[PDB]
């Protein structure tokens, strides 16, 4: 409990990477309008938070 | 004696930049396994 923060049709894309210690986020949202897969094409992601966790992770599960 | 202030001095490789380790297993510096039984070759990662 060292940080605490309150803040198919779409996609949202994240990249999630941890280089000594900091937990470094990018994202990306917009519209789509497909059933099957990813759509094609190209996008770039921007990073919004940034978390020094100081841990170490290996495996993650998402939550649904 | 104030021997409240804790060191590591056993560990099976050197840590990277900005690492904080709190690992309490037990080192194994013989080939037997220690399974979480310290001993002889099965020492406390910590010293104070
Ligand atoms: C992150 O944790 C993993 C374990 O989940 C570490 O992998 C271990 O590394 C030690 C040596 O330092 C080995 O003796 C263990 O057998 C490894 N365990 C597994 C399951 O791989 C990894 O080194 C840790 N990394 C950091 C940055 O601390």
């Amino acid at each position: 409990c060292t940080f605490e923060y309150v803040s198919f049709k779409n996609l949202r894309e994240f990249v999630f990477k941890n280089i000594d210690g900091y937990f470094k986020i990018y994202s990306k949202h917009t519209p789509i309008n497909l059933v099957r897969d990813l759509p094609q094409g190209f996008s770039a992601l921007e990073p919004l938070v940034d978390l020094p966790i100081g841990i170490n992770i290996t495996r993650f599960q998402t939550l649904l | 004696g104030n021997y409240n202030y804790l060191y590591r001095l056993f560990r099976k490789s050197n840590l990277k930049p900005f690492e904080r380790d709190i690992s309490t297993e037990i080192y194994q510096a013989g080939s037997t396994p220690c399974n979480g039984v310290e001993g002889f070759n099965c020492y406390f990662p910590l010293q104070s």
